[PDB]
């Protein structure tokens, strides 16, 4: 109820997320994901 | 064996040329497949330089 007194209060930070640029990690992380391995990983 | 001995300072004398050479090229280019290859290049040149002078330091 006291709450109100306060004179620092703000709302929330509703603010524009930043913009980011594509890099080229992602690219050699998916082809690193394409290739085959030595063990079996599974079984049915 | 003979002239085999004195290729070690001819092999350092390229060794650090074509690191900084592959350094810069990687920091101009834009493509990302020119990015990746030139990554890849660099670790595997850092991998064989320690080997090349981990087997030398060795030998001697």
């Amino acid at each position: 109820d006291n709450c109100r007194d306060v004179s620092d209060l703000k709302q929330y930070d509703s603010d524009e997320p930043e913009l980011r640029s594509l890099s080229s990690w992602i690219q050699n992380e998916f082809n690193k994901a394409c290739e085959l391995t030595d063990s079996t990983w599974i079984e049915l | 064996n003979g002239k085999w001995r004195e290729q070690l300072g001819q092999k350092f004398e390229e060794i650090r040329w074509l690191i900084e050479e592959v350094r810069h090229r990687l920091k101009t280019t834009e493509n990302s497949f020119e990015q990746i290859t030139f990554m890849q290049a660099l670790q595997l040149l850092f991998e064989v330089e320690q080997e090349i002078r981990t087997f030398s330091f060795q030998l001697i």
